């Protein structure tokens, strides 16, 4: 089923900050910081941690779109190949989340990787999640209604704990 | 993509 990263990184502090860095052209910012809260929120209430959100400087959890090398070790390649990355908690790059801008991304009423969908894979590795041997699984490796299934819900709680 | 660092 779940799997966790080697030596099981977790955020340890009782709030987390996240920054929406950057943005796509192909969606509204309100659509875009709407659906980040809602994939975070679907993680967040399975377990005791809470998100506060800034809107300038350096946040524990940096999100954004980029093309090509954007200060990580890790360039993104255009259209096709990598859609997406995100690391594991941690200090400095730990928990940042990255969308590749040379894709196309939709909110559900246009063609595009469904950014809801996306951002909830991505958070899930930002809180501490690695790739599950469940098809089901938000966390499988490959990419409309969708919630976490309960491989993603154990996996999670077993991280952190359940939330009370 | 999940990374380590
Ligand atoms: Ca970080
Ligand atoms: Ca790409
Ligand atoms: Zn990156
Ligand atoms: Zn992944």
């Amino acid at each position: 089923g779940y799997s966790l990263f080697p030596n099981s990184p977790k955020w340890t502090s009782k709030v987390v900050t996240y920054r929406i860095v950057s943005y796509t052209r192909d969606l509204p910012h309100i659509t875009v910081d709407r659906l980040v809260s809602k994939a975070l929120n679907m993680w967040g209430k399975e377990i005791p941690l809470h998100f506060r959100k800034v809107v300038w400087g350096t946040a524990d959890i940096m999100i954004g779109f980029a093309r090509g090398a954007h200060g990580d070790s890790y360039p993104f390649d255009g259209p096709g190949n990598t859609l997406a990355h995100a690391f594991a908690p941690g200090t400095g790059l730990g928990g940042d989340a990255h969308f590749d801008e040379d894709e196309r991304w939709t909110d559900g009423s246009s063609l595009g990787i469904n950014f809801l969908y996306a951002a909830t894979h991505q958070l899930g590795h930002s809180l501490g999640m690695g790739h599950s041997s469940d098809p089901n699984a938000v966390m499988y490796p490959t990419y409309q209604n969708f919630k976490l299934s309960q491989d993603d819900i154990k996996g999670i709680q077993k991280l952190y704990g359940k939330r009370s | 993509x999940g990374l380590v660092x």
